[PDB]
């Protein structure tokens, strides 16, 4: 099996799942709910264009994200 | 010849019996002369002579002296290989403490003495006095004083006072000591004393002192006194070269002992001051410390090297040590060398040998064979041919190697096909040739690996060679029974290339007579090898009395399927080689050669398979080029329509319509869409060519271009290489996890520039460490189970149980993951199995289920069998032939001394290598089929507008259709609204159940009144009030924010008459009120109209890998244990929020002890009035293995792990049949814990082996008396190896000095009966070949 | 919160702390603990940073 | 008790480090022999 | 011999097939009989096992045999 590809289906498999955790939050399809779920502002139409179902705003997710940088 | 080894502690008396002598003086050897010395360490006079039959004076050197003693040096005329077994002693001028009985942990001499560590070694090193029986004058035996008050306490007492320190005190305390007496007093406080701490370390010390008394060792004994060398040829001094010398550190040790021993003599004759004798005491107990164990104490003390010395316990213990090192892993004789090649003109029972290794490991067969026809006639003149090797001795080399097989071994034997005996065929050269079938059963390729070759000696071990060793004797996988010799990659592009059409070939449409008429035309180059012909096929069918019934017909094929077909032998049909025969059709070929015709003409096919292949595959031509890489002409639209969007979305993130995170997590999804939006087109482009024609048309047909007739017939690699050659490569992983978000949007038919192939890199970087760092680790897994089921061998044919394991395949949701005939073949049955009419028996009882019974109970549609399993074998120390079931490396029923825990063991490790060495984590009911409904625990309620909603807890789905067996198999939420009804076969496309997580109600049972009595809001309620349409929301509380006024105290969701009085429960005389727990969100009115089952309280709302099966076998206690059910019977709750909210389980007709500490963070499954039985859900999530145990059966925890074991293997894809889960989960939970002790011999708090209690409780139940039950423990794969019975065999695997401890305590004896035991101890394995001698054996002790 | 928790307030307190638990056990003097400290950081003949 | 807590967490995650024991180490003891037949005791 | 499938189904145990077969190849090698099948220029092991495939060594017809040896 030549060592090397033991390497190829270890890295096959790294790419695939991180791959696939990463598609799992893209939250495809959804509800259109017109209003943020921590501050209750109106999400602009044209991003429910980009994300059908963003359940949050753009900058209460961006402080969820950087609230999530590091960890808790 | 001694059939037992028996365990003591060392008498001083037998220490001098030992003896030959005492060693004086620290010298070792001459210096000048490098004799022996007088009375030195490496003497003379007690070990014995340097020479054979020679004195150390020379006087006495004949050999005709041979057993006299000297009189001028003392040595006595032997052997020098005496001194390989010839002790002296070492008399101490004052004794010493044991460090083995005082530094283990549980401390032999601390325990014993009824005083902690620090007491005992305060008084060793010259700190305490210790009263030893010091009359009456007021103090108390076995207590510490401190020097300055021992001192002040001898006064005012004349008497002696009898105050010690050092190891002349814990002596006189060890000896004064009477065992007996003191557990009669023991006992006589034990019967007046039932605490816990107290009584739990009354009987704790009462083992160890009942242990002591029947062992019949003495308790001064643990207190050294006369030290034991070692003989000089286990601590040697080697003369090397130049004049340079070689010892070992024992050497130095027992001089330290010598030196500080003989300076403590002379300060003991010298009546020096007491402070330096304290000081030289201590000295030479550290000493004896530093021999014994150099670093128990601490620390370890380095010589003239930076390493510390090795010492006794040093050498029994640790990974070099001669437990592990040196009993088992041990270099051989009649054995070499040299690295493999292919040479397929070989059969499937040979390997090739070379001559030069062939003449070298066969050499006294040679001599033998060689004077017995007298060629030579001394085995000098024998010697100086065969070195001179004259063209006779190839002839007698030849002769001597016909039948006489060579275990050919590669290095990493995970599994038992690793070692396979050939018969060697003589090949010049120096490389050893073999059959490349079995190359993918050693996992052995052609880039320089070496197979060492060993030589069967004996007529027994060539006939265990030839019987179960040969490699045609070993075709099944011992894991799962489909072949290991499986064609691997140029045979199955032969024979798909040779059996795969062409639509315009040349020989299109002519009939011929048959496979000779095929062969003929297309050796003389007058037709094609795949064109569509009309072959005329005589194939044999074996459906009668094994007759092999001919048909001959005219069949549809290619001219090289009807070559292919003359290898076929007799029983298959035609129809297996009419196909494209990629790898899994040679697989299911081979399959059913097996199945159908058994062992030697599968053998004989499959050598034939892979002459054909090799033949066929050459005449191919089958090349690779760079035209063989067809790009995609799509693939720039979709790398530029790709990054068109990421700019659209670098866009509308530079607009702050969406953050990094997300931009990331697009461009992340779009890439990978693209990337298989590519290799979707250049898929379709490549396995489609377009070819022309019987009547020059276009006519699509399946390309043969060689790189997808390489993917496609499974020769080797699938079609994601042939994604990163011809379409684009992709997204490029990282080390950190992560994905470089700047994919490569190149291939390797066109480059890599300089920064995709820095990218890959780091993928490609992890994936070889990985696997450089898996292969370190190989076989860890394998050896952690081969410890746990070392002792299990097959020992009965039939136990004769009725339990079992009821089999039923994996449905999980929708389709079947793996069905009834993989899982319940080969398995016995362990009942009667009835047909669906429930009126005649299947298959009888105690039967082997093979593929003939499995498929006569698969056509019957049969779905609940109930195998006969392993762990309910009704034998001891073994399993039957029965409860296991068939060999599945012989297809056969298994034979009596199998050893299938090691079998099990290396089943589950190899295949378990294939696994990755890293862990990974990855509305309404979709109704497709059609059929009937089944429920069990079905309580339903109608509602007034048609709908259903159930109101029983675990009513889940079951469909099945005409067939018997399930078909849709899913959990009903509670209350989710269902369209469906009950029982009424329904048609598929339509909707059984509308679940929302959001909506889990307190549904009713009858219609009526929701009055509310006891409802006060503020204290029990919150006050929610809902503008969203302003309705009288009551959403219930916790116990946060309420008051204590009504925290305890429930409100009533009681349903009531028009007139408002109180409706009964059906069947159950207490009222209707619903109490509700925390959060529910409730609509209600007091009087309003509402029916049954009506929405008034609505609640809110697969890893991977080798270690998983690592934490599986270990039964680790995850963090979220799923809480159960403990008790069967209906349920209450219990005081609010100490930390934990407790629940009482009320049976209605048993005890309620059971308030259960449930934390109030994990959220009950349950309501407080729902009735639930014993093993049933509480909790949601991962459930912990041992609660299976203590509250369902042992077939439940036995189909918890082998389902969830084999949820691994699936997942990745390896199959393996659950005998082998089994073996080792039998051996995992052989421990019972006693409860009530009964008629019967054990203790109540006692955790003893399951199989001695089920035979006391078998013969103590034999007479009239009344026997035990048992609570059955389960423990992990590491801690389950740990309880033994051996302690040959357990200082084999666990830490040495706490074994032998341990066992020499107790006075403890080993009757071997064990594998790994036998192997030490150099004699038979219990197992295989010799089960007979140990039969033989266990004859004449019963004689 | 880091000085919520701190239980020192002045620098004498402070290095008892610092030479008490660089050297425990001994009484801190208001010298020794000084000398041991300024020395540490900030002295050619202990810190050397290249 | 700090000791104690020593040998419960470390119980309770699987794993010391040198910090939580040269952390959870008491007052009194100075020099580095005792401290590591302490690390043999846990270890 | 190749496989041993007719000598195992003859006898019925694969491992006391090895020791039967071990027991006449040693009567046949050191203890001085005559092969009962005619060996083909085998090894004496395989004379064993071609005389276990024709039924004519068992365990009792070899402890038989040893009583008629004895006999004289
Ligand atoms: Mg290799
Ligand atoms: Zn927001
Ligand atoms: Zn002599
Ligand atoms: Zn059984």
């Amino acid at each position: 099996s030549d060592e090397a590809d033991e390497a190829y289906s270890v890295t096959e498999q790294l790419t695939m799942t991180g791959i696939n955790r990463i598609r799992q939050k893209i939250n495809a399809h959804g509800i259109p709910v017109y209003l943020c779920e921590a501050c209750g502002n109106p999400i602009p139409e044209a991003r429910r264009k980009i994300f059908p179902g963003v359940t949050l705003c753009v900058e209460c997710q961006a402080y969820q994200e950087r609230q999530r940088k590091h960890y808790a | 010849e001694f059939d037992a080894i028996k365990i003591a502690l060392a008498s001083p008396d037998m220490i001098r019996s030992w003896s030959f002598g005492e060693v004086k003086k620290p010298e070792t050897i001459n210096y000048r002369t490098f004799k022996p010395e007088r009375d030195g360490l490496f003497c003379a006079r007690i070990f014995g002579p340097v020479k054979d039959y020679e004195c150390l004076c020379g006087k006495y050197k004949r050999l005709k002296h041979r057993g006299v003693i000297c009189e001028k040096c003392g040595v006595e005329v032997t052997q020098t290989k005496v001194r390989r077994e010839r002790m002296g002693h070492i008399e101490l001028a004052s004794p010493t403490a044991h460090i083995w009985f005082l530094k283990s942990l549980p401390s032999r001499i601390g325990l014993l003495l009824d005083m902690p560590l620090r007491d005992i070694e305060r008084v060793l090193y010259f700190e305490s006095y210790v009263v030893i029986e010091g009359g009456m004058t007021n103090l108390e035996r076995q207590q510490i004083l401190t020097e300055e008050q021992y001192l002040d306490a001898l006064e005012e007492f004349g008497d002696e006072f009898d105050a010690k320190m050092g190891a002349e005190a814990i002596q006189a305390l060890l000896k004064s000591m009477d065992l007996e007496q003191e557990c009669e007093q023991l006992r006589e406080e034990l019967n007046e004393t039932n605490s816990e701490t107290k009584r739990k370390k009354l009987t704790k010390r009462i083992k160890l002192l009942e242990a002591f008394v029947q062992s019949g060792n003495k308790p001064e004994w643990m207190i050294l006194t006369v030290l034991p060398v070692l003989p000089p040829d286990l601590r040697p001094l080697v003369p090397l070269d130049g004049g340079r010398f070689a010892t070992s550190d024992l050497n130095d040790l027992y001089r330290r002992v010598i030196n500080r021993n003989n300076r403590l003599k002379r300060l003991l004759d010298l009546a020096a001051p007491d402070i330096i004798v304290r000081n030289e005491k201590r000295m030479l107990q550290e000493a004896v410390d530093a021999l014994l164990d150099n670093g128990r104490r601490g620390r370890a003390i380095t010589g003239s090297n930076k390493r510390p010395l090795k010492s006794l316990a040093d050498m029994i213990k640790g990974k070099q040590g001669r437990f592990r090192q040196n009993l088992l892993g041990k270099r051989v004789d009649y054995s070499g060398r040299s690295v493999i090649t292919v040479g397929p003109y070989l059969r499937l029972h040979q390997c090739g040998l070379p001559k030069k290794m062939a003449l070298e490991l066969f050499k006294p067969f040679i001599y033998g064979k060689l004077e017995l026809r007298g060629l030579a006639t001394t085995i000098k003149a024998a010697k100086k041919m065969v070195e001179r090797e004259e063209a006779v001795v190839w002839d007698i080399l030849d002769e001597v190697i016909r039948e006489h097989p060579v275990l050919l071994n590669r290095a990493p034997t995970l599994h038992r096909l690793g070692i396979q005996a050939f018969e060697p065929v003589l090949i010049e050269g120096k490389a050893i040739q073999l059959h490349p079938l079995v190359c993918a059963a050693y996992n052995a390729d052609f880039d320089g690996d070496q197979m060492a070759v060993h030589v069967p000696l004996t007529l027994e071990a060539q006939l265990e060679a030839r019987a179960l060793m040969m490699s045609t004797n070993n075709i099944l996988s011992p894991a799962n029974g489909e072949p290991i010799i499986v064609p691997s990659q140029d045979v199955v592009l032969g024979l798909y290339y040779m059996t795969r059409d062409c639509v315009n070939a040349k020989g299109e449409g002519m009939v011929l007579t048959g496979p000779k008429e095929a062969e003929r035309l297309y050796r003389s180059g007058l037709a094609s090898l795949h064109a569509r012909v009309k072959v005329r096929i005589t194939e044999y069918e074996k459906d009668a009395n094994g007759e092999l019934v001919a048909k001959t017909s005219l069949k549809d094929t290619t001219v090289g399927r009807a070559i292919l077909w003359m290898i076929v032998p007799k029983g298959l049909p035609y129809s297996i080689v009419n196909q494209a025969l990629g790898k899994k059709a040679i697989s299911k070929m081979l399959n059913t050669c097996y199945r159908i015709l058994g062992l030697k003409p599968t053998v004989i096919f499959a050598d034939q398979i892979m002459y054909t292949g090799f033949a066929y595959a050459a005449r191919s031509g089958a090349s690779v080029g760079i035209d063989d890489m067809v790009i995609p002409e799509k693939k720039h639209e979709i790398i530029s329509e790709a990054e068109a969007e990421v700019a659209e979305i670098q866009e509308q993130f530079q607009s702050g319509l969406v953050t990094a995170g997300e931009r990331y997590n697009k461009v992340i999804d779009i890439w990978a869409a693209a990337n298989d939006r590519v290799s979707k087109a250049m898929m379709d482009n490549l396995q489609t060519e377009t070819v022309i024609n019987r009547d020059g048309q276009e006519e699509k047909q399946v390309s043969f271009n060689s790189i997808y007739m390489m993917a496609d017939s499974g020769a080797r690699g699938s079609a994601a290489q042939i994604r990163q050659l011809a379409g684009m490569r992709g997204l490029m992983a990282k080390p950190d996890g992560s994905i470089i978000e700047t994919p490569i949007t190149a291939n390797f038919r066109e480059g890599l520039n300089v920064l995709q192939y820095f990218i890959s890199t780091h993928g490609a970087r992890k994936g070889l460490a990985d696997t450089a760092l898996k292969t370190a680790n190989s076989g860890y897994l394998t050896r952690r189970l081969v410890d746990v089921a070392q002792d299990l061998v097959v020992t009965e044919d039939d136990c004769g149980t009725h339990e079992g394991i009821m089999m039923t395949p994996v449905i999980e949701g929708g389709d079947v993951k793996e069905p009834l005939r993989d899982r319940v073949l080969g398995r016995v049955t362990a009942e009667d199995v009835l047909k669906p009419g429930t009126a005649d028996i299947l298959v009888p009882r105690n039967t082997l289920l093979h593929e003939q019974w499995c498929d006569l109970l698969e056509e019957n549609s049969v779905d609940a069998v109930k195998v006969r399993s392993v762990v309910s074998c009704d034998t001891d120390f073994g399993v039957c032939a029965h409860c296991y079931g068939r060999d599945l490396a012989r297809g056969h029923i298994i034979n009596k001394g199998e050893a299938i825990g090691v079998i099990a063991a290396q089943s589950i490790g190899e295949p378990g290598t294939q696994l990755t060495m890293r862990t990974f984590h990855i509305s309404s009911i979709q109704v497709k089929n059609k059929g009937s409904i089944k429920l069990s625990n079905v309580k339903s309620v109608v509602n007034s507008s048609g709908k259903l909603v159930i109101t029983s807890r675990n009513t889940e789905l079951k469909l099945i259709d005409e067939f018997g067996r399930t078909k849709e198999s899913y959990k009903v939420p509670y209350g989710a609204v269902l369209a469906k009804g009950d029982g009424e076969q329904v048609a598929g496309g339509e909707t059984v159940a509308n679940w929302d997580p959001h909506t889990m109600p307190v549904i009713t049972e009858v219609s009526g009144f929701v009055r509310f009595t006891d409802m006060i809001d503020g204290q029990t309620i919150t006050r929610q009030t809902d503008e969203l349409t302003g309705l009288s929301s009551l959403v219930v509380l916790d116990s946060a924010e309420r008051t204590a006024g009504g925290k305890d105290l429930r409100p009533a969701l009681k349903i009531v008459d028009a007139q408002g009085n109180d409706v009964l429960i059906p069947g159950t005389d207490m009222p209707a009120q619903y109490f509700l727990p925390g959060k529910a969100i409730v609509q209600l009115e007091d009087g309003v109209q509402i029916s049954s089952g009506d929405t008034l309280a609505r609640i809110p709302q697969i890893t991977g890998g080798l270690p998983r099966v690592a934490d599986l076998f270990e039964a680790r206690r995850p963090k979220e244990p799923a809480i159960l059910a403990e008790i069967s019977g209906i349920v209450s709750f219990g005081k609010e929020t100490k930390g934990k909210r407790r629940l009482v389980i009320t049976p209605v007709d048993g005890s309620d002890p059971y308030e259960e500490m449930i934390p109030k963070w994990r959220q009950l499954n349950v309501f407080e009035g729902e009735r639930v039985e014993r093993g049933d859900v509480i909790s949601d999530g991962p459930e912990a293995p041992h609660d299976i145990l203590r509250l369902r059966g042992v077939h439940a925890v036995t189909r918890y792990i082998v389902n969830e074991v084999q949820d691994v293997y699936r997942l990745q894809g390896v199959k393996i049949n659950d005998k082998h889960i089994e073996v080792i989960v039998r051996q995992m939970l052989r421990k019972a814990t006693i409860v009530n002790a009964g008629s019967s011999d054990f203790l109540e708090g006692e955790q003893v082996e399951y199989s001695r209690v089920k035979i006391a409780n078998r013969e103590l139940e034999a007479n009239g008396k009344v026997g035990a039950t048992y609570s059955r423990d389960l423990l992990g794969i590491t801690k389950a190896s740990l309880a033994t019975e051996s302690f040959i065999s357990a200082a084999s695997f666990q830490e040495t000095t706490r074994v032998l401890t341990e066992a020499a305590v107790a006075g403890k004896r080993d009757e071997l009966r064990g594998l790994k035991e036998n192997v030490i101890v150099g004699r038979l394995i219990p197992a295989g070949t010799g089960y007979a001698y140990h039969q033989d054996r266990m004859r004449r002790r019963a004689a | 919160e880091t000085l919520r928790v701190d239980p020192t307030n002045d620098r004498l307190s402070a290095l008892v702390e610092i030479y008490r638990m660089m050297r425990p056990g001994e009484p801190p003097t208001r010298e020794a603990a000084e000398s041991l400290f300024e020395n540490l950081f900030f002295s050619e003949d202990r810190y050397d940073l290249s | 008790s700090q000791l104690k807590l020593l040998v419960t967490r470390g119980k309770e995650q699987g794993y010391l480090t040198y910090a939580e024991v040269n952390d959870h180490l008491p007052e009194d003891i100075v020099d580095s022999d005792q401290i590591e037949d302490i690390i043999q005791m846990i270890n | 011999r190749v496989t041993v499938q007719d000598a195992v189904e003859k006898i019925g145990n694969r491992f006391d097939l090895v020791l039967v077969a071990a027991r006449r190849a040693r009567q046949m090698q050191v203890g001085g009989k005559d092969p009962l099948v005619p060996e083909e220029n085998d090894k004496t092991t395989v004379i064993a096992l071609r005389e276990i495939e024709e039924g004519l060594i068992n365990n009792q017809i070899l402890d038989v045999r040893e009583r008629q040896e004895q006999q004289e």
